[PDB]
């Protein structure tokens, strides 16, 4: 609940207000640069269907996790930063991500 | 209310 960037951004941005959310990626690039990984190197999802796309170079991440002590509405989070590719998932018309897949 | 993508924007982006 105090202070670290992860227990911030995720109550800012209406993650932990009305519960404690086990684990949660920032991006921290432009939308529009985000938005391009859509037509960049596709690749199948998790779960098998194929509208996941994995960006050409890594990205600026911010990886917020759930500590084991964490209990609603105490949350606490580990932030880790550290750059990778990401995998997003795209819809629609516009073709932009709506799920976040995984970072590799 | 909240389109999938405005909410991939909101839990993901932080530019």
């Amino acid at each position: 609940s105090s202070s670290n960037y992860c227990n911030q951004m995720m109550k800012s941005r209406n993650l932990t207000k009305d519960r404690c959310k086990p684990v949660n990626t920032f991006v921290h690039e432009s939308l529009a640069d985000v938005q391009a990984v859509c037509s960049q190197k596709n690749v199948a999802c998790k779960n098998g269907q194929t509208n996941c796309y994995q960006s050409y170079s890594t990205m600026s991440i911010t990886d917020c996790r759930e500590t084991g002590s964490s209990k609603y509405p105490n949350c606490a989070y580990k932030t880790t930063q550290a750059n990778k590719h990401i995998i997003v998932a795209c819809e629609g018309n516009p073709y932009v991500p709506v799920h976040f897949d995984a970072s590799v | 209310k909240e389109t999938a993508a405005a909410k991939f924007e909101r839990q993901h982006i932080d530019s």
